RNA sequence: GGGGGACCCUGAGUACCGUCGGUUGGAUAUCCGGCGGGAAGCUGGGAGGCAUCGGCUCCCAACCCUAAAUACGUCCCGAG
RNA sequence: GCGAGGCGCAGGCAGCCGUCGAACCGGGGAUUCCCGAAUGGGACCUCCCGCGGCUUAUGCCGCACUCCGGGGUUUAUCCCCGGAGGGGGAACGCGGGGAAUUGAAACAUCUUAGUACCCGCAGGAAAAGAAAGCAAAAGCGAUGCCGUGAGUAGGGGCGACCGAAAACGGCAGAGGGCAAACUGAACCCCGGGCCGACGAGGUUCGGGGGAUGUGGGGUUGUAGGGCCCCCGUAUGAGACC
């Protein structure tokens, strides 16, 4: 996922997105342990950084919008 | 602490396996400095479910583990199910 | 005007009403606590003359000082027949500078600038120190006391640049005999005193 | 000799003019311009040194 | 407790004669307030009536002024408190000491504080 | 001890977890020249600085 | 910006003396500190390696600030 | 910026990232657990326990000691507002406290030595600095550092040993401000308003200081300054923001 599309969506459903990427995280580590056919191992860490993108482009629109 | 940043990952070994069939009971392993309201909230809130009771521990390597108690309503089979744990 | 009156009271206490006034002062003083913060300074002339102005940043403190000298604590490993002095030593700072040494501990945000002698019986010396407050507003605006806020300029007690702190080093004195004194007591190997 | 004025800091960051003939701080422009003036015109003419010593001295350079 | 710089006491009504004396004079005449001023002027010679605060402390601020009116011959009284004396003398702050070069509407007044004084201790 | 304090029992599960051996795709990328690490501890033998 | 004055100001427990301890090449003639004593203050005061008197020369303490030339290298470039 | 590769030391498996310009490099931001000066209150374990306001609730902002400049009041330093200090740093710096081995072929004055070490206080440098000085046919003209003076003057059981400055040649060169006389609120700071350009500057109101003196003035020797008298100017020439 890419800022220049973070950027079209308002803060209410980046809350939402960074809600369900938790989710899913979560999910996913479990799954990890559960079962070794995981197709992709890069999944846990592209998704923890999707996370981080959504919260830094979230406290930059909050720094925008008081300004 | 916020509901969706205390559980770190489910437990699938074979005795949350057997808890979860027998005593309708998931196992988390969660943040350590989450105590058992926040367990509770963060499980009910997440998982549209009722909980009747948390016990937590922390292991030696560390870690906070958290067993969750469903209401006799629900079944902690189809919450495993539907994160996969089968 | 009033500034050489106070003076010429002051020059001998025990040869005008001073004399009565200081014994009454010193009775009410050794009362009081060692360093005290008083509203005006008792010999405005000195103060005056040492650089004391009437606004804000500006405050005095009265220091109580015990007088003689000190005494060495008891050497505990073999010394040799020239080190066992104990009784008979002297500070090599003037009671004026440890009395402003002490009033700088009580109040550690100000600096002191000046101080003067207001007093003594035969067991206590009182000095009163005049010190400021660096960050304020009015210091900082007042350019005769404004290099006061510079960095290089803290501790400066601690670091002997008073008047005392001066007297102290020797630098009072130049030419002949003051080879010793400059540019520090520690450049020429501790040496000139 | 210039005279423009140098910029010190103070122990709260805050701003100062010092004068570099002299090592004087100010922080008011008006302050410093008196200062400057009333304290090295003898330097254009506009003035005298002040001391013996000093007029020896400007006299043989 | 009364400073040892006094030499006499003044009785209420007198204090207040010689506050509003001094406040007609400054309304009308001319005065000096402040102790330097005040030395000044009965050392040139130019006052008629001094006031000196009895709240003066530390007291060498004031402690040359008796003696020194009493070698000038320039009748001196005691008020009770400096910041009266400032507010009547017409300043927003105390002031120790005043003096008063002109009477202006005040002549009479002056006079009859001098021979008081001088009948009282002079 | 049956009685311990948090904060060792942390440091001893951070030093429980640090004693483990190299692992072998380590040692392979490697090409053997790293074999072992300087935490590797017995408990009977080597004890702990706490 | 310069010439006159007949009036005013120019730093006190300070300068300084005696004594005691320390320090110094400072030697009866270094400097610091303790104890007792302690002035003139412009019609004035200090220094010129024992003390004092006279001459002569130099200076104005007991309040404050001051860049450059200087010291070092937890660091960097460069060299052997 | 660079231009097709990249995912640290670190040569693997599997994957993903990049042409919408990555990796990498310079600049600017975000996150930044707990202890620690550690600071709301405690530490036999870097973990725990509280009091007031806002917040619907999820949660937020304050609450340490020693002081400065103010306010209110409960006059208890009780509460509130603005601002300071604490700790760290390899060597260098400033101010104090201060040994012994050792040398003297023993040893006590002495030397080791104002050294090792200890206590306190600053900076990128610190300290000194503008003559109550040096010098005597002449003179120089603030301070610091370098060569030299010089192992000289001088100290010393005059033993062992210790030990300078002035002058001369160079680096760099810079001088200013108070107290007081005299005038006497003409003054400073903080928070608003306007004119000005958003700046310099000018101005108005409230509050805190200030006659126990804010501001102006003034800073020096066969003297300098004030004040008074006389002569002469500015219509011009600087300097700085
Ligand atoms: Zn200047």
């Amino acid at each position: 996922m890419k800022p220049s599309e973070i950027r079209e969506m308002s803060i209410e459903e980046i809350d939402a997105k960074i809600r369900e990427l938790r989710l899913q995280l979560a999910k996913e580590r479990g799954l990890l342990t559960m079962g070794t056919s995981l197709e992709n191992p890069m999944v846990i860490r592209n998704l923890r950084r999707d996370i981080a993108r959504l919260l830094t482009i979230k406290k930059e629109k909050l720094r925008e919008r008081e300004k | 602490m916020d509901p969706y940043k205390v559980i770190i990952r489910p437990v699938v070994t074979e005795k949350a396996i057997s808890l979860i069939e027998k005593e309708n009971k998931l196992t988390f392993i969660v943040d350590r400095r989450a105590t058992k309201q926040d367990i509770k909230r963060a499980v009910e809130e997440i998982f549209n479910v009722k909980v009747e009771k948390v016990n937590t521990l922390i292991t030696p390597r560390g870690e906070k583990k958290a067993y969750v108690k469903l209401k006799p309503e629900y079944s902690a089979s189809e919450v495993a199910a539907r994160l996969g744990l089968f | 005007g009033m500034y050489k009156y106070i003076r010429e009271a002051w020059k001998s206490p025990k040869k005008s009403y001073v004399g009565e006034l200081l014994k009454q002062r010193m009775i009410k003083w050794r009362r009081e606590p060692v360093v005290v913060r008083i509203e005006r300074p008792t010999r405005l002339d000195r103060a005056r003359a040492l650089g004391y102005q009437a606004k804000q940043g500006y405050v005095i403190v009265r220091v109580r000082v015990r007088k003689g000298g000190r005494k060495r604590p008891r050497w505990k490993g073999g010394r040799k027949p020239s080190k066992m002095g104990q009784v008979k030593y002297s500070p090599k700072k003037s009671l004026q500078w440890i009395a402003e040494e002490k009033a700088a501990r009580k109040f550690p945000n100000l600096e002191v600038l000046n101080s003067y002698w207001v007093g003594e019986d035969g067991m206590y010396k009182w000095f009163e120190v005049i010190m400021v407050d660096p960050h304020h507003p009015v210091i900082k605006s007042d350019p005769k006391i404004a290099w006061i806020a510079l960095k290089h300029h803290k501790g400066r007690v601690f670091r002997g640049l008073t008047s005392a702190g001066k007297k102290g080093r020797g630098l009072r004195n130049k030419g002949k005999g003051a080879e010793k004194v400059r540019p520090s007591i520690r450049a020429n190997e501790g040496k000139g005193k | 000799v210039k005279l423009k004025a140098i910029i010190v800091k103070d122990r709260d960051g805050e701003e100062f003019l010092r004068c570099p003939r002299c090592g004087m701080v100010f922080k008011r422009r008006k302050d410093y311009t008196k200062h400057v003036n009333k304290a090295h015109g003898w330097l254009f003419g506009r003035g005298k040194p002040k001391g013996k010593r000093l007029q020896k001295k400007y006299l043989k350079a | 407790a009364k400073p040892s710089y006094v030499k006499f006491e003044v009785p209420k009504e007198l204090a207040e004669k010689a506050l509003q004396a001094v406040e007609i004079a400054r309304d009308t005449g001319k005065i000096r307030k402040g102790t330097n001023e005040t030395t000044k002027a009965v050392e040139r010679g130019q006052a008629k009536l001094v006031i000196i605060a009895e709240d003066v402390d530390p007291e060498e601020i004031v402690a040359h002024l008796p003696p020194l009116c009493e070698e000038k011959e320039i009748p001196y009284i005691y008020v009770p408190s400096k910041k009266e004396l400032g507010a009547a003398a017409g300043i927003e702050v105390a002031a120790a000491s005043v003096a008063i070069i002109e009477p202006g509407k005040a002549r009479d007044l002056v006079e009859e504080i001098a021979m008081k004084v001088k009948e009282l201790m002079k | 001890a049956r009685n311990k304090p948090l904060a060792k029992k942390l440091r001893l599960a951070k030093a429980l977890k640090q004693n483990r051996r190299v692992p072998v795709w380590v040692i392979v990328k490697t090409n053997r020249r790293v074999l072992t690490h300087p935490k590797r501890r017995y408990w009977r033998r080597t004890k702990l600085k706490e």
